[PDB]
């Protein structure tokens, strides 16, 4: 079910648990969350952990 | 790097080369435009504190191809719980004098959230380590991470040995064929998770390089994320060596 402990909560990057309600996703510096509420997207030209030439 | 392939120029853009008066000191890790993460033990000997250089976009140490970016090291920050002669807390944070300009060839490595690292990154089977150790190219390697209790059980016992501590972790191979090495000290142990790379370890120590029945021991970065994030917002200080308290 929908918890961070289960497969990072289905979140692409950061996952957040709350006590009564379902887990929420988040993103790293320079990334932000997409409409599926799980995936991240760069809000910069060179976000960390991405290799330019390989994309 | 024993038994590794060449890292195709560009595929390791966070790799840092550290120089003191031109002499090769260590490898480091870029995390943003201004900060670098390397091993504390790299600075044991250092006398001439004012001649440190961090080199980025570097690939082949035998030719300047233009992409190289060199910055003076304004500061070396080390935990107060690190003490030379002991392998524990082997981590150093380095501020640069002026920022680096991010290119196709100079990109920072993500520094993950403590929880995310311990919960998810700690269990990604394989991670890449890299370092330089006619054509002096950057070398990369794929090592499997082992949890401490296995690492001890799989390791060949010696009379005099350091404990693997809550600030270390073992990755690598027992058959004596592949390993990081002294010259790679401070370099990234980089972990891919769902399309992004994150720093999980620092080349810390090992029993020789690629010795049979021995693994490479890495600094467990997840322990230092709050310690690093806090210090990256800290105001510039007089002097190069700073011994910030841990935790
Ligand atoms: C830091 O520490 C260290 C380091 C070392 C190395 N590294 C390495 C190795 C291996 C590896 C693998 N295999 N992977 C990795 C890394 C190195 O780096 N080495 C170097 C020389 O010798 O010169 C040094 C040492 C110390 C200090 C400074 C410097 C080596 C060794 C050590 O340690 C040992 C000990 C110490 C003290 C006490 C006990 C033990
Ligand atoms: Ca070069």
């Amino acid at each position: 079910q929908l918890i961070c402990v289960n497969e990072n909560g289905g979140c692409e990057q950061y996952c957040s648990d709350h006590t009564g309600t379902k887990r929420s996703c988040r993103c790293h510096e320079g990334y932000s969350l997409l409409a599926d509420g799980v995936s991240c997207t760069p809000t910069v030209e060179y976000p960390c952990g991405k290799i330019p030439i390989l994309e | 790097i024993v038994g590794g392939k060449v890292c195709p120029k560009g595929e390791c853009p966070w790799q840092v080369l550290l120089l003191v008066n031109g002499a090769q000191l260590c490898g480091g890790t870029l995390i943003n435009t201004i900060w670098v993460v390397s091993a504390a033990h790299c600075f044991d000997k250092i006398k001439n504190w004012r001649n440190l250089i961090a080199v980025l976009g570097e690939h082949d140490l035998s030719e300047h191809d233009g992409d190289e970016q060199s910055r003076r090291v304004a500061q070396v920050i080390i935990p107060s719980t690190y003490v030379p002669g002991t392998t524990n807390h082997d981590i150093a944070l380095l501020r640069l004098h002026q920022p680096v300009v991010l290119t196709d060839h100079v990109v920072p490595l993500c520094l993950p959230e403590r929880t995310f690292s311990e919960r998810t990154l700690a269990f990604v089977r394989f991670s890449l380590v890299s370092g330089w150790g006619t054509a002096l190219e950057l070398m990369v390697l794929n090592v499997p991470r082992l949890m401490t209790q296995d690492c001890l059980q799989q390791s060949r016992k010696v009379g005099d040995s350091p404990n693997i501590t809550e600030y270390m972790f073992c990755a690598g191979y027992s058959d004596g064929s592949k390993d990081s090495c002294k010259g790679d000290s401070g370099g990234p142990h980089a972990t891919h998770y769902r399309g992004t790379w994150y720093l999980t370890g620092i080349v810390s120590w090992g029993q020789g390089c690629a010795t049979v029945g021995h693994f490479g021991v890495y600094t467990r970065v997840s322990q230092y994320i709050e310690w690093l994030q806090k210090l990256m917002r800290s105001e510039p200080r007089p002097g190069v060596l700073l011994r910030a308290p841990f935790p």
